[PDB]
């Protein structure tokens, strides 16, 4: 049993040094490739490429995938960040701060990424309720006008969880080597 | 929380910035010494990891004159001043009065030096000798508090040392019968084998009167006695 | 400078890990010499000599290669140069490398335990010769220990390349030989350039430089090494 | 104890800098045949004998001087600036120079900046005087440092009372013309419009020592 | 904290704000030519009130064959300049020759250190780029700083906008410089580091030591400098 | 906001805190006093520390000192902090015996006394005295003065003055007699009378009277003539 | 704004009106072990309990000895006692040399209790925290003893900080002292006064309790390792 758990420390090891150099690499890359920086503006966030509403379901589905690989990701970084902490002592501890800021940001990027599961709940359960009033009365024109706002809305929210991903992932990168002395080397 | 200030007292009637050094001892290197009725026996580690060193420049049992030896603990770097400092007095006091220091006298003078009020002397020692009276085993503490101990250790491991010398320490034994049982308690806590380099033993007998280093060629026969 | 709540000091320790980001400097004994290794970097067409800012004289057989606070040399030196002189006021013989050592490290520690005053950050390295003719290079940090050694390294990432010197380090050397094994040590500097590396080859009592014709010579064969 | 800051600037310096910035305003102009100062002289009431509290001081038979904040500050730097004055005479015979002796009281300054435990000046000096090279018109700053004015304000509002002499001033101007050009830069500039003997003035009187006119004097000119 | 105090990282706190305190300050340029050393200044004008013809307050004199350039707090540099002419007269009331600039600095650089280490106060912001003539090594110019490390060199741009006036240098300078080549090089350096492309003249100062077996050590008019600014004009050796 | 830490930072109302503490510190002491008389001063000072110890001897505890055969002092409050005090009077008049030949006069002792506890106060590291100092004498010509030096100096001529833990209360003791024309005999019975108000029937307050035409010199307690304590009326 | 402010420094005093810095030195002696004396007509007797930190250690001493008739015994910190013992060792035997009579005893004390003074004002020495317990006998024998603050107290019996309390009970209560003329019934009574006092279920006096007693014809005498067991420490 002792020379298994070894073993995950050594595993983790890996897997982090992995994901750094290649994994989170690629996929800065690949969002980009969606939602390229040099667009001029107005071309992205728009609507005019826009029963439920199948084309947003297509967007979505390809979100939960992105929402899924992401979180992964930094789970096995935030515990390795963790793994790396020194014994908890009273001064010279400068580097268990650089330490703690770094897990601090990881959670927070978690949290954004793990929003996106509660929030597609959401917009279906929300459209439906407005939906059954038009159904119900059909002649108040501002039901109807709040589905199309609403379509517009969520629209905007998937590109903007796009975006997000995009900066967060080279500002993850970006912000662990320029620490990395200090995110190996425990104090 | 009462940490600026270094006179500083307690609500519950205790000193602060003594206390702190009082952990700083617990981080040196092993010793122990014994004393019996025929003289006084010292043991300590030598943490020579790095096989780079000369292993002859850095020495835990010092001598704070020719018939008292010594033993050191935490700060090895403040550790040399109140040796130094022994080294005078003591040397001094031979200038004076022809006769050698009395340890009690010796001791008292070297505690007095731990009471600068710069910062407390985070030190332990374990000094010993046959001045008069027979011999004579103290051991002070950061603290001032001067307790003449017939066994005791320092270091990082002297908490399973202690009870070991608690159940070994008998009043009618010798040197060849202490300087197995000087061995003994630093095989137990060892992080290493009891070669002939990691152990640096030394005694002051009471027939010549002064201290003798036991070499690397006298302690590979006592090393091997296997206690 | 205080105490610690559980034992250490935070104006040692945070001096001792200034240190870390210094040039590095490795220093290697030998049978009867003991050449010397540094690695500094200068800004091109500029900068001609570095105003000698490594491998400082203090008397005819005592070199000395710093690391660290390059401005805090000076106080070092000067503070060692004349107490190395004026030992051999006091004595009559040139100071023995045992006592310098002992007083460079005596320096650093009157500096530490001593109330309102900044602790030398700088850890020295000190090569020369004992009363007989011998070689002990010693190594002193600024909490005040020092002890001798065979080889040591100070510096930026001192470790790996004290990690490998504990390696290959064999007994006796050749001039050429220890020149080498001291050149081996670039492990600290990418692409081995001749214009960062310095090195000086005490012998028979009086220190020497290292012209960078051999250097080349001896830097080359490093690269066809690897494979 | 008057650390560095982050910034890279002294803060208690600029903290004191603000005290002379809010005090009463002294101005100084250098001539071609001499030099004068002036200070608006707040007179609280009747009671404060003019002849007392002054602005305008003396350090030697050609040199003047004047005071730009705190009225405490006032005396001691006094003491200290004939003190040298004497220190240089005593030694050599003749009189002491001004950039001599700004040196010196610059450096006085200095060390009350540097030393722990102690307080910066909460002034602003205007030296002034005649020389062997010339006439000269210094001014002090509590930071330490000293500068080689023609012609300058140093109390309140100084930003846009040295926009009077930036464009009512010439190279070539006698010391009976600079007069009316200083009292326009004191009544004109601010409030202190009845200006009838509230006004001290000093000038260096075309090389003869120095010369504090008196409130009649001062009323010839206060005509204009 | 104090001074007295280090930091986690290793480096200080007062010795580095103080290291940016002279980045604050007027630009000073450095070089070594092949006749004798020259530097340069730059006069911040707070207003056009002052002098402007008699004196200036970026280059000092510290002996008949040593002088600096002074560049950071001008308060604290008037300490300095009252301690080095000491050591500079101190070493000839002491050995009846002149003081070798290797062994000016170092007794200057050493009064900073001293700062820095003890005593509780605020070290010095200032650092200059002091130059000279002696018969040990020809002419030389060193650089310190207010930590007390010292460095020799050939051509340094402290101030404002160093690294930007720095590069010039690295390539614009030659091994062989006359001493009018050299201004000329000097001097356009000196304009493009405050981002402009002609001085006013009413600005800029510059020495030069050039030892004609005396150490001349003339300083500069604003009427000398018009036939180097004029120089300029033809001959523009331009930013690149 | 904390303004009351050192001795030298001054509050923003305007008052000077950290020695109004002092008073404050010696209210909770043990009390003295001293009232003038048309034969000479007599003293008093009780001692209310019955209930914690009592081992110590019955005339141990004195706290009536003298600097030589014609002025007493008395204290209120820290009784260590008073020792140097006392250091410091005796000093002054062995100084100003060697300078002039002669016995310190009242009114030039009390100002040089009253200088030394200022002293401390206004320093930034050293910590202001803590006791209440009670001077007085009896001249054979004149009559008898009694000079009361409080922390923070404040030397003031008194006739009759009581500090300690209840001087609020022993004052309007002393208003209803008028003591200046009595005599010293009978002022001891009344004094005894006074302590019974304000806690038992114990001999912990020792005191004398510096005269009684007895040379006018300062004399002890002189325990036969108080023992006829008038325990009842 | 209390409770944290008034208690760090020995300069600054309490609104209340107490100076807590020194407050905690006077509990400070209550930690270490206990002490009494007893003044009799013509001798003192002064039992002092040492305390044995381990099996292999020896009991540290506690009474200690100043003069011929004089001999004090802490209680509390050794660091600070020392440091008194040596003050109180130079300033007596400096009275037999620069005269030679011996120094009285209030006498002494006075320039012992002002050792405390002077370590109380300034900021940065702190007050020795140690209760002093001074016993001799010039003419009279006499008891006296210091706290923190400078203070005489001429005692006829005391206690120190260990079981104090239930010492100072059993001395209350034992008055008799005073004619208690015969030796033997003095060191029985004062020894009975830690019997009664020791810590539950402890041994009772196993050569480890101190004693010394001094008088008219008695020096410092230390209470020799064989005439206080034979019959002392086996009455009870």
């Amino acid at each position: 049993i002792k020379e298994e758990y070894n073993k995950f420390k050594y595993d983790i090891t890996k897997q982090a040094i992995e994901s750094l150099r290649e994994r989170i690499p690629k996929r800065i890359i690949f969002f980009n490739n969606l939602v390229n920086v040099n667009s001029e503006p107005g071309s992205i966030l728009n609507v005019n490429d826009l029963p439920s509403h199948k084309q947003i379901y297509l967007e979505l589905e390809k979100i939960k995938t992105y929402a899924s690989e992401l979180i992964e990701i930094i789970g096995n970084i935030k515990l390795w960040i963790q793994l790396n902490v020194p014994r908890i002592e009273d001064g010279n501890n400068f580097g268990v701060g650089i330490q703690e800021e770094a897990i601090q940001e990881l959670a927070r990027v978690e949290e954004s990424a793990f929003n996106l599961y509660d929030a597609i709940v959401k917009y279906y359960m929300e459209r439906a309720k407005i939906s059954t009033k038009v159904l119900k009365y059909p002649n108040v024109s501002d039901y109807q006008e709040a589905v199309r706002e609403l379509d517009e809305k969520e629209w905007i929210h998937i590109k903007i969880t796009i975006v997000d991903m995009r900066n967060n992932y080279i500002m993850l990168y970006d912000l662990l080597y320029k620490n990395w002395e200090k995110v190996v080397k425990p104090k | 929380e009462y940490d600026r200030g270094v006179n500083t007292f307690s609500p519950e009637g205790r000193l602060f910035q003594v206390e702190y050094a009082l952990g700083a001892i617990k981080l040196g290197s092993t010793a122990v010494g014994i004393c019996v009725n025929d003289g006084v026996i010292l043991a300590s580690e030598r943490r020579i990891s790095s096989t780079l060193i000369e292993k002859d420049s850095v020495e835990k049992l010092l001598s704070i004159d020719d018939h008292i030896g010594c033993a050191m603990s935490g700060l090895m770097a403040d550790a040399r001043t109140l040796i130094d400092y022994a080294r005078v007095e003591c040397n001094h006091y031979k200038f004076i009065y022809n006769e050698n220091i009395n340890i009690k006298s010796c001791v008292e003078l070297i505690s007095e030096l731990a009471l600068d009020f710069s910062r407390p002397f985070g030190v332990a020692l374990l000094i010993g000798g046959v001045d008069k009276n027979g011999p004579c085993l103290w051991y002070t503490e950061p603290s001032g508090t001067n307790t003449r101990f017939s066994a005791a250790s320092i270091g990082s491991a002297q908490e399973g040392a202690e009870l070991l010398l608690q159940e070994n320490y008998k009043k009618d034994m010798t040197f060849e019968q202490a300087e197995i049982l000087a061995l003994t308690v630093l095989r137990q806590v060892m992080e290493d084998k009891l070669s002939t380099s990691n152990v640096e033993i030394c005694a002051i007998k009471k027939s010549d009167q002064t201290f003798y280093k036991y070499n690397t060629d006298d302690i590979s026969r006592i090393i091997d006695v296997l206690p | 400078t205080v105490f610690s709540p559980d034992g250490h000091l935070l104006q040692v320790e945070h001096a001792l890990e200034a240190v870390k980001k210094g040039g590095c400097a490795v220093a290697i004994k030998s049978s009867n010499f003991a050449v010397l290794a540094v690695e500094k970097k200068n800004i091109p067409k500029l900068q001609n000599p570095k105003t000698t800012e490594k491998l400082i004289k203090l008397d005819e057989h005592n070199c000395l290669a710093f690391a660290g606070l390059n401005a805090d040399a000076r106080v070092l030196v000067n503070k060692t140069r004349l107490e190395c002189q004026r030992y051999y006021l006091n004595m009559d013989e040139p100071a023995p490398v045992d006592y310098i050592a002992k007083y460079v490290a005596k320096v650093q520690q009157k500096f530490t335990h001593r109330g309102g005053v900044r602790p030398f950050g700088i850890a020295t390295l000190i090569a020369g010769f004992k009363n007989n003719k011998e070689i002990c290079i010693y190594q002193t940090e600024p909490s005040g220990i020092y002890a001798a050694w065979k080889a040591q390294a100070i510096g930026k990432n001192a470790k790996i390349v004290q990690e490998f010197l504990e390696k290959n380090y064999q007994e006796n050397m050749e001039q050429k030989d220890c020149i080498f094994l001291a050149l081996k040590a670039i492990f600290e500097v990418v692409e081995l350039s001749s214009k960062n590396v310095e090195v000086a080859l005490l012998t028979e009592k009086d220190l020497t430089f290292i012209e960078e014709q051999e250097i080349n010579s001896m830097v080359e064969l490093i690269d066809q090494e690897r494979t | 104890l008057t650390t560095f800051s982050p910034t890279g600037k002294l803060v208690q310096i600029e903290y004191a800098l603000n005290r002379v910035s809010s005090s009463s305003p002294a101005l100084g102009i250098r001539a071609k045949n001499g030099v004068i100062i002036a200070t608006e002289k707040k007179s609280p009431n009747e009671l404060i004998e003019e002849n007392s509290i002054f602005k305008i001081q003396q350090i030697s038979e050609h040199i003047g001087i004047v005071y730009a904040g705190m009225p405490g500050d006032f005396r001691v730097l006094l003491k200290r600036a004939r003190k040298e004055a004497i220190r240089y005479s005593l030694q050599y015979g003749s009189e002491i120079l001004v950039k001599e002796l700004v040196k010196i009281i610059a450096s006085i300054v200095q060390e009350f900046t540097q030393t722990g435990g102690v307080r910066p000046f909460g002034l602003s000096l205007l030296i002034c005087g005649v020389d062997v090279y010339g006439y000269h018109l210094y001014q002090i700053d509590p930071s330490g440092c000293y500068f080689n004015w023609m012609a300058t304000c140093v109390g309140k509002d100084y930003q846009n009372n040295m926009s009077f002499l930036e464009k009512r001033y010439n190279k070539d101007i006698e010391i009976e013309d600079a007069i009316h050009t200083a009292i326009l830069t004191l009544k004109e500039s601010y409030e202190g419009v009845l200006n009838e003997k509230n006004i001290e003035i000093g000038v260096a009187y075309d090389n003869k020592p120095f010369k504090i006119l008196t409130q009649n004097e001062i009323k010839d000119y206060l005509i204009e | 904290s104090r001074t007295t105090t280090f930091s986690p990282e290793g480096r200080l706190y007062q010795v580095e704000y103080a290291l940016e305190a002279i980045n604050n300050a007027s630009i000073t340029i450095g070089l070594i030519t092949k006749d004798g050393v020259i530097l340069g200044a730059d006069k911040v004008f707070i207003s056009k009130l002052i002098d402007k013809a008699n004196n200036y307050e970026k280059i000092y004199k510290i002996d008949k064959h040593i002088f600096c350039g002074v560049a950071g707090l001008n308060a604290d540099a008037n300490i300095l300049i009252n301690q080095s002419r000491l050591y500079a007269q101190r070493y000839l009331y002491n050995y009846n020759e002149v003081q070798p600039v290797s062994q000016l600095v170092v007794q200057i650089c050493d009064i900073k250190q001293s700062y820095t280490q003890y005593g509780g106060l605020r070290p010095y912001g200032v650092s200059f780029l002091i130059g000279g003539y002696d018969t040990k090594d020809g002419y030389q110019l060193y650089h310190t700083d207010p930590s007390g490390n010292y460095s020799g060199w050939f051509a340094t741009a402290i101030g404002t906008n160093n690294l930007t006036a720095s590069s010039v240098l690295k390539q614009e300078w030659k091994n062989d410089m006359t001493l009018e080549e050299g201004l000329l090089l000097a001097l356009k350096t000196l304009a493009k580091s405050t981002d402009t492309e002609i001085p006013k003249s009413e600005k800029i100062e510059l020495a030069y030591l050039t030892n004609k077996d005396g150490e001349v050590y003339q300083k500069y008019l604003t009427e000398k400098e018009i036939e180097e600014l004029i120089k300029l004009y033809t001959q523009k050796y331009i930013k690149e | 906001a904390g303004y009351d830490l050192s001795v030298s930072t001054f509050s923003p109302d305007g008052r000077l805190y950290q020695v109004e503490y002092i008073y404050k510190s010696i209210n909770n002491n043990n009390t003295a006093l001293c009232l003038e008389c048309k034969d000479g001063i007599i003293c008093c000072c009780i001692n209310s520390n019955m209930d914690k110890n009592k081992m110590i001897k019955k005339n141990s505890y004195n706290r009536i000192y003298h600097v030589n055969n014609n002025i007493i002092i008395t204290y209120s409050g820290f009784d260590g902090d008073a020792r140097n005090i006392i250091d410091r009077a005796r000093s002054e008049a062995n100084t100003y015996y060697y300078n002039f030949h002669t016995n310190i006069p009242l009114h030039i002792l009390v100002n040089r006394i009253s200088l030394y506890i200022h002293a401390y106060t206004l320093y930034w590291h050293m910590r202001p005295f803590a006791a209440s100092i009670i001077i007085s004498s009896f001249n054979e010509k004149d009559k008898g003065d009694i000079y009361c030096i409080e922390p923070n100096g404040a030397c003031y001529k008194y006739s009759g003055i009581v500090i300690g833990k209840n001087k609020e209360m022993f004052k309007t003791e002393i208003e209803k007699k008028d003591y200046k024309d009595i005599n010293v005999r009978d002022a001891i019975e009344d004094i005894y009378k006074f302590i019974l108000t304000s806690n038992n029937l114990q001999n912990l307050v020792n005191f004398s009277w510096i005269c009684k035409e007895s040379s006018y010199e300062f004399q002890n307690i002189h325990e036969e003539i108080l023992t006829p304590a008038l325990n009842k009326a | 704004m209390y409770r944290n402010l008034y208690d760090t420094d020995n300069i600054i005093y309490s609104p209340e009106g107490r100076l807590y810095q020194v407050e905690y030195a006077s509990e400070a002696i209550k930690q270490g072990t206990c002490a009494v004396a007893i003044k009799s007509k013509d001798y003192v007797v002064v039992s002092g309990l040492k305390k044995c930190i381990s099996k292999l250690s020896f009991p540290q001493e506690k009474i200690f000895k100043i003069d011929d008739y004089i001999g004090i015994s802490m209680s509390g910190i050794t660091s600070d006692a020392k440091v008194l013992t040596k003050f109180m060792q130079n300033e007596c035997l400096s009275h037999k040399f620069l005269y030679n009579e011996n120094i009285n005893i209030e006498s002494l004390v006075r320039s012992v209790a002002d050792k405390y003074q002077k370590n109380t004002q300034k900021s940065s020495k702190r007050a020795f925290g140690v209760g002093l317990m001074i016993a001799a006998y010039h003419n009279e024998p006499c008891i006296f003893e210091t706290r923190p603050n400078g203070s005489y107290f001429e005692y006829d019996a005391l206690s120190f900080g260990a079981r104090s309390h239930a010492s100072k009970t059993y001395l209350e209560k034992n008055l008799h002292l005073f004619e208690e003329c015969s030796l033997e019934e003095l060191i029985l009574h004062c020894l009975k006064a830690l019997k009664c006092s020791l810590s539950s279920e402890s041994e009772l006096t196993i050569s480890n309790t101190a004693l010394a007693v001094v008088g008219k014809n008695h020096p410092w005498q230390e209470i020799s390792s064989l005439q206080l067991e034979e019959y002392l420490s086996k009455v009870k």
